[PDB]
């Protein structure tokens, strides 16, 4: 098996940001008076 | 106004209380999936291991991973670092499951309040997996990490090994626990308006 | 308080909150169900599927 951690690293990254960004959008949402 | 004030706190709220049980299931796999530090290219012997749980490699061509550990029985961590990490991660989770329990007392209890007491545990939640990720590091310097991964590993000390999906997940998992509960404390703030 | 309410005033509800006890028996009354809902999907779920 290659041992590369590239493609997991990055997926997982993408999903964490993208949860991040939900959260983000949903403070914009509130603080937006 | 006040229609459309209803709607966006109803439905922002719906979002929060799924983003937490996605949280939630962020920090289940998080606590059992044992792919916090794994082997490299550079490394004496292939692997991982994650907070209770470590799978090493016989050393002869093939993959042959043995693995042992189990929170179960604390005896097989490898240290105690590791132990407390391991105790810490699983508050977090106790508390994240508490807050899914407490959604049930929006029918009685106030919404605010609920909103409010359901942040507090997420915030606790966030602090004790602050407490998991920096403890855990403490325990590399262990003989059976050390065997694994090299001489050079050590307290706070990679060495020769890499961080796998576990342990940024974990480090996602931190960061939206905290902005979770803000979320729902101005959700509660607000709710009284 | 972003907003300028109390620190306490926006992080506890010590206002009312105790006073609400009468209801504690409709409280459980959902909560421990879900409760053990819970602890059976998650104790489920580890022991079979990732683990
Ligand atoms: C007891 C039944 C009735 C009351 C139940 C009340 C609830 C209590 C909770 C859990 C059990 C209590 C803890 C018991 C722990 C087990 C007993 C214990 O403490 O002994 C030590 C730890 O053992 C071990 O590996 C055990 C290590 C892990 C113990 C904890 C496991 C996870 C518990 C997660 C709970 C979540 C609850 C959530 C509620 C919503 C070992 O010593 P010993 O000299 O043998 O070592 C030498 C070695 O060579 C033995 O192989
Ligand atoms: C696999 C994971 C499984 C997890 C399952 C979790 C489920 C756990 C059990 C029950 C949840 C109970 C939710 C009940 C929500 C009902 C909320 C409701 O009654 O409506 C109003 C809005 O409340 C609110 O904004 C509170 C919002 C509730 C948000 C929490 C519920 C989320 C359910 C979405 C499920 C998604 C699953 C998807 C997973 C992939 C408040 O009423 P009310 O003005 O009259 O009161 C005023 C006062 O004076 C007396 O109550
Ligand atoms: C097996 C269930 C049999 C009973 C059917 C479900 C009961 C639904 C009744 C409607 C809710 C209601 O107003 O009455 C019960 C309480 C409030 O009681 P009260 O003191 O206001 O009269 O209000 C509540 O506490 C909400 C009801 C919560 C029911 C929980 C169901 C889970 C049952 C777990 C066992 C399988
Ligand atoms: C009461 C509600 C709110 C919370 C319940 C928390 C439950 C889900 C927790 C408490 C203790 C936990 C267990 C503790 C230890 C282990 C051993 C590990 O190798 C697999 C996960 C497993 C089996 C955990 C699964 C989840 C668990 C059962
Ligand atoms: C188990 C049930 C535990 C219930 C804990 C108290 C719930 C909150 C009490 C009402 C607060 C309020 O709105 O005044
Ligand atoms: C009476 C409703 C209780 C609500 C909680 C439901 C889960 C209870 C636990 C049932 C366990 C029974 C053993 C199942 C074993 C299996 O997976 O086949
Ligand atoms: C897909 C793997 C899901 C693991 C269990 C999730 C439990 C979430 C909190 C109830
Ligand atoms: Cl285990």
């Amino acid at each position: 098996d290659s041992r590369d951690y590239s493609t997991e690293l990055s997926v997982t990254v993408a999903v964490g940001a993208s949860l991040l960004f939900l959260n983000i959008l949903a403070f914009a949402a509130l603080y937006y008076k | 106004y006040h229609e459309h004030y209803m709607r966006n706190s109803r439905a922002i709220g719906v979002l929060w209380a799924i983003f937490t049980i996605c949280f939630a299931i962020i920090n289940v796999v998080v606590f059992i999936q044992p792919y916090w530090v794994g082997d490299s290219v550079s490394t004496p012997k292939p692997g991982y291991f994650g907070l209770f749980h470590y799978c090493v490699g016989s050393g002869l061509a093939g993959r042959e991973l043995t693995c042992r550990g189990s929170f179960t029985d604390f005896s097989t961590i490898p240290s105690s670092a590791f132990k407390a990490a391991a105790f810490f991660v699983l508050l977090s989770m106790v508390l994240i499951l508490g807050c899914i329990t407490c959604f049930s007392l929006f029918f009685f209890c106030n919404t605010a309040t609920v909103y409010k007491i359901c942040a507090w545990m997420q915030l606790l939640a966030a602090l004790c997996l602050v407490l998991g990720c920096m403890i855990f590091p403490d325990g590399w310097d262990a003989e059976t990490i050390r065997d694994m991964c090299g001489a050079k590993t050590g307290k706070y000390s990679l060495g020769d090994c890499s961080v796998r999906w576990a342990y940024i997940l974990a480090i996602i998992g931190i960061l939206n626990a905290l902005i979770l509960s803000f979320l729902a404390f101005v959700l509660g703030n607000r709710q009284t308006d | 308080c972003l907003d300028g309410k109390d620190c306490a005033s926006f992080f506890c509800c010590f206002e009312d909150c105790h006073i609400r006890i009468a209801k504690m028996d409709s409280y459980a009354r959902i909560f421990f169900p879900t409760a053990f809902c819970l602890f059976n999907l998650v104790y489920w779920v580890s022991y079979l599927y990732l683990g």
